């Protein structure tokens, strides 16, 4: 049985992880921009 | 020659970085649509 | 209410974005291949 | 020593690039399957 | 100056690599949830 | 008609591809760690 609360929590966590991914790229871009 | 190679690697990584942001944004939208699909099913299952 | 046209449009746009991602990597690979 | 380090970074980025293409292709297939799932639901909802 | 630039590029790629692993793990979880969603639909369709 | 076997196979293959992606990053991280 698919827990509806868990399903939303897990996919909303994925969205949070993706924002973290974007933050890592911003850091990389900034470092390269300094070169 | 070394400075040129370094400049090339910087250019390459900037391009790789662009690819990752594009990918990240795409997965973010897909995740939102899967949530929307789950909501549609649960709200569509009520009568049936 | 989930718009069926919008749903298809958005996911087909994601597929277009992924092809753009692949194009950026091809550019990176070409630059590195020149080294 | 510097030339060696540059060669290493090039090798590393080629590997990172391989990871991104693999990821991109994977998300492309998943998006196609979510579209297929939506089509299945809509065509499966008709009787029920 | 060149050594410094190389060190910077290494730092940048380590950060890009972190972004890709995060992305990969995210897509892995989403794929598992889409499989779970398909199972839910098929098991939920039985009565209706 | 959506083949249930094919659907599972394709998504399980995506999961295998993602592990390959993680392996490529491990290789990149190791090379950089050697610098």
């Amino acid at each position: 049985a698919l827990d509806p609360i868990d399903f939303s929590i897990v996919l909303n966590k994925i969205k949070s992880q993706l924002e973290e991914s974007k933050e890592w790229i911003r850091r990389s871009n900034k470092i390269l921009d300094s070169i | 020659h070394l400075e040129g190679e370094v400049n090339k690697i910087k250019s390459a990584l900037l391009s790789t970085n662009k690819a990752v942001v594009s990918l990240s944004n795409g997965v973010s939208v897909l995740t939102s649509k899967v949530l929307d699909l789950k909501n549609y099913i649960d709200k569509q299952l009520l009568p049936i």
